[PDB]
């Protein structure tokens, strides 16, 4: 049916540096889309075929988190600016998308959904331009299809004057390719 | 170097709720 979502806050920034350091997370994880914090940065992650992904350029080659200590990254891929661990134990994976949709929705940190035109391989128009500000910490979020199924992950943003009006996403394709 | 830490969640999969009171 219709794409709603929904955000939770389960940490603070003091419980997030700690546990950055441990590298021990204790807490019950859901959803699909994880919201991450490096020690200068936060963004999103996605759920995707049991695996959680992320953009290469916030979270590097780090570890993440996880009830057992740290865990290493299943997937690294530079050049697709693409990462990924194995899904945390709670969470919820999307379906690649297999309609071929040209009509796409982007999830936002903040958990609205803004419809966006498909227009490339990689590329996608926003049908109503948001501040960058906006935006910010939504990489690595889903791109969704009318059904709710994956087509990609917002990679960069295309700003003018502070404007955004196009997005880059990197396309479930290239997950698939990477984890082959 | 740090772990990437979940602060967060976003959930896709809730549907159309009456707010219990
Ligand atoms: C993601 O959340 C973007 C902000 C909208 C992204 C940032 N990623 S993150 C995970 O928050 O570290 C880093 C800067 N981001 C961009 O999209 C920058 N654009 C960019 O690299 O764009 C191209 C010129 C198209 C390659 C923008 C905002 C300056
Ligand atoms: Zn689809």
């Amino acid at each position: 049916a219709p794409i709603t979502a929904y955000a939770q806050q389960t940490r603070g920034l003091l419980g997030c540096i700690i546990t950055s350091l441990t590298g021990r997370d204790k807490n019950q994880v859901e959803g699909e889309v994880q919201i991450v914090s490096t020690a200068t940065q936060t963004f999103l992650a996605t759920c995707i075929n049991g695996v959680c992904w992320t953009v290469y350029h916030g979270a590097g080659t780090r570890t993440i988190a996880s009830p057992k200590g740290p865990v290493i990254q299943m997937y690294t891929n530079v050049d697709q600016d693409l990462v990924g661990w194995p899904a945390p134990q709670g969470s919820r994976s999307l379906t690649p998308c297999t309609c071929g949709s040209s009509d796409l929705y982007l999830v936002t940190r903040h958990a609205d959904v803004i419809p966006v035109r498909r227009r490339g391989d990689s590329r996608g128009s926003l049908l109503s331009p948001r501040p960058i500000s906006y935006l910010k910490g939504s990489s690595g979020g889903p791109l969704l299809c009318p059904a709710g199924h994956a087509v990609g992950l917002f990679r960069a943003a295309v700003c003018t004057r502070g404007v955004t009006k196009a997005v880059d996403f990197i396309p479930v394709e290239n997950l698939e390719t990477t984890m082959r | 170097k740090g772990s990437v830490v979940i602060v967060g969640r976003i959930v896709l999969s809730g549907k159309p709720a009456i707010i219990p009171k």
